[PDB]
RNA sequence: CGAGCUGGAGAUACGCUUUGACUCGGGGAUGUCCGAAUGGGGAAACCCACCUCGUAAGAGGUAUCCGCAAGGAUGGGAACUCAGGGAACUGAAACAUCUCAGUACCUGAAGGAGAAGAAAGAGAAUUCGAUUCCGUUAGUAGCGGCGAGCGAACCCGGAU
RNA sequence: GAAACGAUGACUGAAUCCGCGCGGACCACCGCGCAAGGCUAAAUACUCCCAGUGACCGAUAGCGCAUAGUACCGUGAGGG
RNA sequence: CCCCCGUGACAGGGGGCGGAGGACCGAACCGGUGCCUGCUGAAACAGUCUCGGAUGAGUUGUGUUUAGGAGUGAAAAGCU
RNA sequence: AACGAUAAAAGAAGUGAGAAUCUUCUUCGCCGUAAGGACAAGGGUUCCUGGGGAAGGGUCGUCCGCCCAGGGAAAGUCGGGACCUAAGGUGAGGCCGAACGGCGCAGCCGAUGGACAGCAGGUCAAGAUUCCUGCACCGAUCAUGUGGAGUGAUGGAGGGACGCAUUACGCUAUCCAAUGCCAAGCUAUGGCUAUGCUGGUUGGUACGCUCAAGGGCGAUCGGGUCAGAAAAUCUACCGGUCACAUGCCUCAGACGUAUCGGGAGCUUCCUCGGAAGCGAAGUUGGAAACGCGACGGUGCCAAGAAAAGCUUCUAAACGUUGAAACAUGAUUGCCCGUACCGCAAACCGACACAGGUGUCCGAGUGUCAAUGCACUAAGGCGCGCGAGAGAACCCUCGUUAAGGAACUUUGCAAUCUCACCCCGUAACUUCGGAAGAAGGGGUCCCCACGCUUCGCGUGGGGCGCAGUGAAUAGGCCCAGGCGACUGUUUACCAAAAUCACAGCACUCUGCCAACACGAACAGUGGACGUAUAGGGUGUGACGCCUGCCCGGUGCCGGAAGGUCAAGUGGAGCGGUGCAAGCUGCGAAAUGAAGCCCCGGUGAACGGCUAAGGUAGCGAAAUUCCUUGUCGGGUAAGUUCCGACCUGCACGAAAGGCGUAACGAUCUGGGCGCUGUCUCAACGAGGGACUCGGUGAAAUU
C-alpha cells in the first residue's frame, strides 16, 4: 500500500503546539512623508507614488 | 478462365469448427466440370486447351463440342491441344473416350468412373488415379480401384480411358509452412500439447503418451470405421 | 351545479361567463407516427410503393391462419388456474436409492376465476348417491437405504 | 414389494346382458357399478385497481421513491 | 533467355542480361528484448533509451459468424 | 504530497471593483511526414454574436469547449435512398422437432464492393462541388420540325469481370533556377547603389488545316441442329473469302486564339478597424509522382466476387394513317446527410488524463536515396499555478588524472564502433553462404585539366586539434548446449530450449466416406472434394541410421469348444371351486454380439518375469557420491572445453548421433573501450528547500 503512514491521530493539544510558530508577522508600516498613507520600508509610497520626488503615476 | 462460378471458403457449418483446422488459401473460383458427361452421347467434341485447376489436383480439358456448347473435362495423361473426344456407347479404346463398361474391355485403364447410372463420376479423379477392369459378372464388372478393393459396379455406369492427368504430385516438395497455407490453416496441432481439458494425450510432466487415442473418445491406428452396411454386398476384398 | 373561470404554476398580457361559463356524472365526434402491427422494407416511431373514389388537398384498401359467408384468431395482463417440460444447493451430520420437489424456473392455453363434475365410484352398513372447498378422522392406516424422513382415505360435522 | 387399480410408448387384441368391469396377487361365493361421446352454475383461489379500518410506520421508519424507476452505474441483461 | 570455354565416370565455369526471395538494412506500421523510471502513476500495465519484424504463415478498416462444460486457441488451462 | 511531460518566455499598451494568467503590439522559443491541413467513425450545438462570472477550469480570471439568450446549417449533379449484388440475415411453398423452436430453393434484406449527370470563382459574424455570378451537364413529360417505318421482354447472348511482383515510353499535379518578365520602394552599420534586396509570375470553358507519346480494334458470307427452354437477323462451333507492317478509332497532355476568372499589390473611407473600388507580368531552362495516358509490357503460381446499369437478339403484344433515333424550345428537379470537434481539452479512456483511434494531403535547403536526420516555409503552438533559492538526497544528463572489469550472480549498465566510397577478408559449408567477416585507407576548401550527370576522376595548392567537422549512425572475435530455418506464445512478472513448421511414418476412410456439429430418418461441415483425396495420432529441415522382447494391455484375425440376454419352448410343483375351468412360480434344449482360448502386431501402450542395449552417445538441459580423474586455458578456474567410463538413473521417430546457415536463446573465453570498479569529483538541468495561490492520502 501507502509504505510510512501514521500510527495514532494527533491529538488536538499536540497538532496545536506545532501550529505554535505559524503565526504571521505584520508589516512594519511606516507613515509617507508626502500624501500621508502608510508605506512600506524602501518601497515607493503606494498612494502618491512618491519615493523624495514622484516615481509612479498616481 | 471461361464462364465459372464463386467458390467461397468456409470450414465451419451451422457456426461452429466441425472440419478441424482449415482456413489460408488463395481465393479460388469454381470451374464446373461435366463428371457424368450421358447428355452428349454420339457427339464430338475437340480439345480447346488444358487449363490450371484449383480445387483439384487433375489439369483441366477445354472440349469444344461440334453444336459449340463448351465443356469442362478432367484432362486424361496423354490428350493433347487438338485431338477428338467422343461420347456415348459408340466409342474407341482412344484418351478421353466416354462410354459404359459393357462397351469397354478388360483389362484396360479407366478413371472418372460412376457408382450408379448417371450422377456423375466418384471414382479415380485426383492426378494419376486408375481403374483396372478385371471382368464382367451380369450387369456388374468386377473392377480394381485406386486402394486395391475389388468393387462390383454394373456395366450400366460410364467411364473415361486411361489415368488422370498432372502427372505426379512428388516434385510437389511444398518447402515451407505458408506453402501450406497458400491452401489450409496451421496443420494438425498435436494433442500432446494440449492439455487435459483440451485432449486425452493432454498434460503431463514435459514430453510423453498413453494409451493412443483421437480429440473425442475412439482409438486411433487400427480401428474398422466403417459399419455393418448394404453398400457391402456389392464389394469383394477390401485391405490393401 | 349556480359564480366564478382562464391545468400543476407559486407568472404577467389577452379574455371567457346568468342567452349559464368552470367543475362533476353520462354519451358522441376527432384521435399524427410506432407497437399484434397488418401493403413492402426497416437499425420502433422511419423509408418506398401499387389500386379504387377525387377539383387538388384529402379519403378508403392492399398480413397470414379458419371457414360459403356473416363472423372468429394473432398481441397485452400483478398474482391466481390447468397443461407440456422440469433443476440443484439442501437433509440423510460422508454418498448413490431416498429427501429438497413435481418446489424453483421455462413453455402453452384461458378466464374473471379456473380446475373438476353427474359413479364401469367410494366402500363392508346388502350403508352412500356429481364436483370443489373447510373442519375432522390423524401424524391414525400405511410407505421407508423400514434410514433421514414421507403420509392418505372412508364415517361424521359444515359452505354450496 | 405378495402389488391390485388407474395411466400409456412398443407389440397384441375380447365379450355384448343365462353379457362386461370392480372390490389390494389369485380362485369361488357374496356385494358395488354399466367405461371406450360432449357440455354444465354455486361454494374455492388471487389482488393491478377501489373503499373502509389498524395496541401499523411517521422521514436511516414506511414502498426503491413524502415520488423516481429519475439521477447515477453497466455494451447488455440488469442494478439503482 | 543470349554470346563463351570445358569432356579423365564426372558436375559446370565465364560474360552479358533478367529481376526472384516466409532474402538483407531501414521509416511508416505491427511488436515488446534489456535497463532504468513510474509504484496513493501522466497511465487499473505507461514513459525515455535500447531492441524484434518490416512482400508476408504480413498489417489494417468496415460488414458479418461461433459462447458458457460452451466457443475460440501456430497450445499459456491463454482469451471469451 | 501534489497542481499531469524540462517546447521557454520578456516587456509595452489596453480593459476592469480587481490582472503573472483576458485583449492588442513588438520580440523570443517549440513542432513542421506535424505539434499543419482534409475526411471517416463517434460526439451533439460544443459553431458564430452579445452578455454573464455561482459552480466546472488542479492557481487566477474581466476569460473559456462552462452559464443565459439570439442566430447559424441551403444540393437534379457530392454521400446514402427511390438501383445492384457478397458474407451474412431472412424466407410463401417445403424439410425436421415435448413445447418455445431448429433448418431451407427461388425470392427478398444486406456496402466494406458495382453503377451513375458540374466545373471555375465569390463571400455571413458563423454554410458552400449546397447560396450567388459565369458558362456546362443528366433524365423525365409535353410542344414544334427532321424522319419516314417498327418498337424490341420477367427470358438468350456479349459485356460488366477483377491476382501478385517487376517494368518501357509520354505527360500532369507539383517543385527548383536565372542578369526572363512585372510591381513596390529603400537602402546608410565598412562595402554594394543594382546585374542588389523583397514579392508575384495562370485557373476554368469554347473553338482551332497546330504538336503528340501512348492506348483499343477485325469486317463480311455461309453450313450443321446435335448448343444457348422455344424462337433469333444475337452468341458459340466448323468451313470460305481480305486478316504482314499498315490500316482504322481514341486523344493523356502540350501549343495557339478567344473569353470568364484570379493575381502581387495600389487607391479612397474608417465609427479602432474592416468594408468598398481598381489591377501589372504571365519567360526560358531543369526535375517530377503511389495520379493520368491505360483494360500497356513481361514474368509468376498460391490461379485472382456477384448482380444490376449497359450493348446486341428474337417471343408475346400494340402498330405499320400519327414508329425509333436526332435537333431546338419550354417545363420539371422528391427524401435523409451538410454547423462544429475529429491523432483530440469536443471520440474511447470516471478526468481540460504523457495511452488508444481507419483513410488522404503533407512545401524548402542540405545530406547516394528517402515520408530518415538537422534547420526552416505555410500553418499551429509555449503543454491553465507562479516566483525565489542554488543544501542533503533522488531523477535525467556532460566531462574526467592514473588504472581498465580489478565491479559483479553476470561487463547488468554505460562507452567504444557508427554513413558512403576504395583496398582487403578465415575456419567451415547444404557450395547459396558464412561476410559488413576480420582488418586497413579515404572523406573539407580553392584552382587547373578530363568526362557519363544531380555529380565524378587526376594533378597542384590552402586551412583547422579535428573535414559522414553538427544530427541520424554495426563494437568485433573464438568455442560450446539447445532448437534446423522465417514464424507463434503466457492482454497485465515467463518470448524460450514452448507451440507451429517443410519433411517422414503408422493408421483409418470406397463415398448418404470415415469423422464432426445437431432437438432431428432435419440440415451442414468434411466437399460442389473422391485414395496422387480426406480424418486422426506421433516425430519434426537435411545427412547417416532406428536394434533386441509379442508375457501383460490394446488393435486386427481365426474359431474345435466352454461361458452368456430377452425370446421361442414348456417337462413338473402349487392355489381355488362340486366341476369344466380360472390361476401362481417354473426346469431341459434351443437363443446374439461380447468375455475366457489360439495366432499375429513396436514409427501400438510399454520393457531392457517375454527379453535383458545393435550402432552411436556419455560426470551429459541426464552424475547421487562430486569441486570424479587427467589435460587445456588463468598468477590462481566448484563453472567451461576436451579426453577417460565407475551410465545412482543415456540410447534410436516419448527418435539416436551429427550438421552449414539462422537466434532480443543459454554457457564459457578473448580483443577493444569504458566511472562497473579502485574512488570518486566537478558541472548542468528537474524535484527536494523558501514565499504567495489552491490543497489530497493510506492510517488512527
Ligand atoms: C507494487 C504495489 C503492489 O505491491 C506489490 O506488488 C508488492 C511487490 C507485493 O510484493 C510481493 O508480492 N512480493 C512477492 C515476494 C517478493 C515481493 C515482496 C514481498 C515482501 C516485501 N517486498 C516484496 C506486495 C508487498 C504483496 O505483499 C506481500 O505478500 C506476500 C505474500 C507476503 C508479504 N509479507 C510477509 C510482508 C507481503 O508484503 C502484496 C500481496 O501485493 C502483491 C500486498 C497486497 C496488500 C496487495 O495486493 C497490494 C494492494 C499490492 N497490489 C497493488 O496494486 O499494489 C500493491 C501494494
Ligand atoms: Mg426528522
Ligand atoms: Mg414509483
Ligand atoms: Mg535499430
Ligand atoms: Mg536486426
Ligand atoms: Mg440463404
Ligand atoms: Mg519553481
Ligand atoms: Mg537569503
Ligand atoms: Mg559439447
Ligand atoms: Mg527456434
Ligand atoms: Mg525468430
Ligand atoms: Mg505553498
Amino acid at each position: 500500500a501507502k509504505h510510512p503512514v501514521p500510527k495514532k491521530k494527533t491529538s488536538k493539544s499536540k497538532r496545536d503546539m506545532r501550529r505554535s510558530h505559524h503565526a504571521l508577522t505584520a508589516p512594519n508600516l511606516t507613515e509617507c512623508p508626502q500624501c500621508h498613507g502608510k508605506k512600506l520600508s524602501h518601497h515607493i509610497c503606494p498612494n502618491c507614488g512618491y519615493y523624495d520626488g514622484r516615481q509612479v503615476l498616481a | 478462365l471461361t464462364e465459372a462460378l464463386p467458390k467461397t471458403g468456409g470450414r465451419n457449418n451451422r457456426g461452429r469448427i466441425t472440419s478441424r483446422f482449415i482456413g489460408g488459401g488463395h481465393k479460388r473460383l469454381y470451374r464446373i466440370i461435366d463428371f457424368k458427361r450421358r447428355d452428349k452421347s454420339g457427339v464430338n467434341a475437340k480439345v480447346a486447351a488444358i487449363e490450371y485447376d484449383p480445387n483439384r489436383s487433375a489439369r483441366i480439358a477445354l472440349l469444344h463440342y461440334a453444336d459449340g456448347e463448351k465443356r469442362y473435362i478432367l484432362a486424361p495423361e496423354g490428350l493433347t491441344v487438338g485431338a477428338t473426344v467422343n461420347a456415348g456407347p459408340e466409342a474407341e479404346p482412344k484418351l478421353g473416350n466416354a462410354l459404359p463398361l459393357r462397351f469397354v474391355p478388360v483389362g484396360a485403364v479407366v478413371h472418372a468412373l460412376e457408382l450408379v447410372p448417371g450422377k456423375g463420376a466418384q471414382l479415380a479423379r485426383s492426378a494419376g488415379t486408375s481403374v483396372q477392369v478385371q471382368g464382367k459378372e451380369s450387369d456388374y464388372v468386377i473392377v480394381r480401384l485406386p486402394s486395391g478393393e475389388l468393387r462390383r459396379v454394373h456395366s450400366e455406369c460410364y467411364a473415361t480411358i486411361g489415368a488422370v492427368g498432372n502427372a505426379e504430385h512428388k516434385n510437389i516438395v511444398l518447402g515451407k509452412a505458408g506453402r501450406s497455407r497458400w491452401l489450409g490453416r496451421k496443420p494438425h496441432q498435436r494433442g500432446s500439447a494440449m492439455n487435459p481439458v483440451d485432449h486425452p494425450h493432454g498434460g503431463g510432466e514435459g514430453r510423453t503418451g498413453a494409451g493412443r487415442v483421437p480429440v473425442t473418445p475412439w482409438g486411433k491406428p487400427t480401428k474398422g470405421l466403417k459399419t455393418r452396411r448394404k453398400r457391402k454386398t456389392s464389394d469383394r476384398f477390401i485391405v490393401t
